[PDB]
């Protein structure tokens, strides 16, 4: 992810 | 693609703080992560939890799931938090954040500039505000220092505008000191070439959101 | 109980190479994404790298980042005064199936020129006069590096109660800021011929002085 996203 | 925080900047202990994030240039409804951030003085920074966009399925940071939740307004475009039983543990700066595009030239994150919550049981309190005008003793070789003082006021934040943002060029504002009464103190100052100090006006605009108040003050120099 | 941690201070100079390491467990680094985040005195936390190695646009090409086994690091080639920040690891957590941060590190860049501060002291404005208080307000600004003395006199002696300070704050251009007022009584302050603000910086010292007979 582009920073904080899907795991 | 902007996001702005909206929320009461003191919160009273075992209270629920409410925060709002506002989103500017792109929707809400979009198959993105939407993240409260928090950050600690101590500058220790902590998730919260995300909600997505397309579903509203959220996710929360299990050390807070009890107390927290996190959903969307389609209608406004807009993003919520509530976070329930708050401790002087939740005094913190808040901000929200959407992952941002996935692809090869990204900007990146999105992030909102933050809305620093403070937990307290002391009630909130307007700044007072005395205006800074310059001895001779500060108008040294040419150019004038001349300021607003903020003084005592509860809790952080206040912003300070001259003559309504229309002067920028030569303001610092200082950071604000925490006096041992538990009250903060700050002062803004502009540094003015001593011709205008006859002919131009200087008015400070002080505004403190968590006790709605807003002071507009003109400083003047006179002798004694 | 930090998951991710970090060196708290890292110093480099102009030009140089550095690198910020950031030491995880098994369960995020290990097996999960870091992202590194750049942030600036009152800004908000700036993306640099995401996927362990990826720039978003805009980011200086210096700026790189690598992952191994359970460990990251960051890495600034030609290191520029324009990168003192403090900078954050960032992963996810599968043990407490949550997003962290690392501990941060702040990172200075050395070679600044030693800067002696600008003192502006205001005695205390005829309206708070009026309300039988009197502040007096010391802004010392634009110094470097950030360590400063302040002491209050009346008269000629020190004075140690009604005084609050203000610890030093980086400014936006890697200089420090501080103030410290004094705060009395109106009649405290029509009490002594003159209150004055010691500022030393530096092993070298500037006072400046206000006195009621001028008001």
């Amino acid at each position: 992810a582009v920073g904080i996203g899907a795991v | 693609v902007q996001l702005q925080e909206s929320g009461p900047g003191l919160v009273k202990p075992s209270e629920t703080l409410s925060l709002t994030c506002g989103v500017s240039g792109g929707s809400i409804s979009d198959a993105y992560y939407w993240s409260w951030i928090r950050q600690s003085p101590g500058k220790r920074l902590e998730w919260i939890g995300y909600i997505f966009g397309s579903n509203g399925g959220t996710r929360y940071n299990p050390s807070l799931r009890s107390r927290v939740s996190i959903s969307i307004d389609t209608s406004k475009n807009q993003l919520s938090l509530k976070l329930t039983s708050v401790t002087a543990a939740d005094t913190a700066v808040y901000y929200c954040v959407r992952e941002g595009v996935p692809t090869e030239a990204t900007t990146g994150d999105h992030w909102g500039q933050g809305v620093p919550v403070t937990v307290s049981s002391a009630s909130t309190k307007g700044p007072s505000v005395f205006p800074l005008a310059p001895s001779s003793r500060s108008t040294s070789e040419s150019t004038a220092a001349l300021g607003c003082l903020v003084k005592d006021y509860f809790p952080e934040p206040v912003t300070v505008s001259w003559n309504s943002g229309s002067l920028t060029s030569g303001v610092h504002t200082f950071p604000a000191v925490l006096q041992s009464s538990g009250l903060y103190s700050l002062s803004s100052v502009v540094t003015v070439p001593s011709s205008s100090l006859g002919t131009q006006t200087y008015v400070c605009n002080v505004n403190h959101k968590p006790s709605n108040t807003k002071v507009d003050k003109r400083v003047e120099i006179k002798t004694c | 109980q930090f998951v991710l941690t970090q060196p708290p201070s890292m110093s480099g100079a102009p030009g140089q190479r550095v690198t910020i390491s950031c030491t995880g467990t098994n369960s995020n680094i290990g097996v999960n994404y870091v992202q590194w985040y750049q942030q600036f005195p009152g800004t908000a936390p700036k993306l640099l790298i995401y996927e362990n190695y990826k720039r978003p646009s805009g980011i200086s090409d210096r700026f790189s980042g690598s992952q191994s086994g359970s460990s990251a690091s960051l890495t600034i080639t030609g290191l520029q005064s324009e990168d003192e920040a403090d900078y954050y690891c960032q992963s996810y957590d599968i043990s407490l199936g949550a997003h962290v941060f690392g501990s941060g590190t702040e990172l200075t860049v050395l070679g600044q020129p030693k800067a002696a501060p600008s003192v502006t002291l205001f005695p205390p404005s005829s309206e708070e006069l009026q309300a039988n208080k009197a502040t007096l307000v010391c802004l010392i600004s634009d110094f470097y590096p950030g360590a400063v003395e302040v002491a209050w006199k009346a008269d000629g002696s020190a004075v140690n109660a009604g005084v609050e300070t203000t610890k030093p704050s980086k400014q936006s251009n890697n200089k420090y800021a501080a103030s410290s007022y004094l705060s009395l009584t109106s009649d405290q302050w029509k009490s002594h011929k003159s209150y004055s603000c010691q500022v030393t910086h530096e092993g070298s010292t500037v006072e400046k002085t206000v006195a009621p007979a001028e008001c």
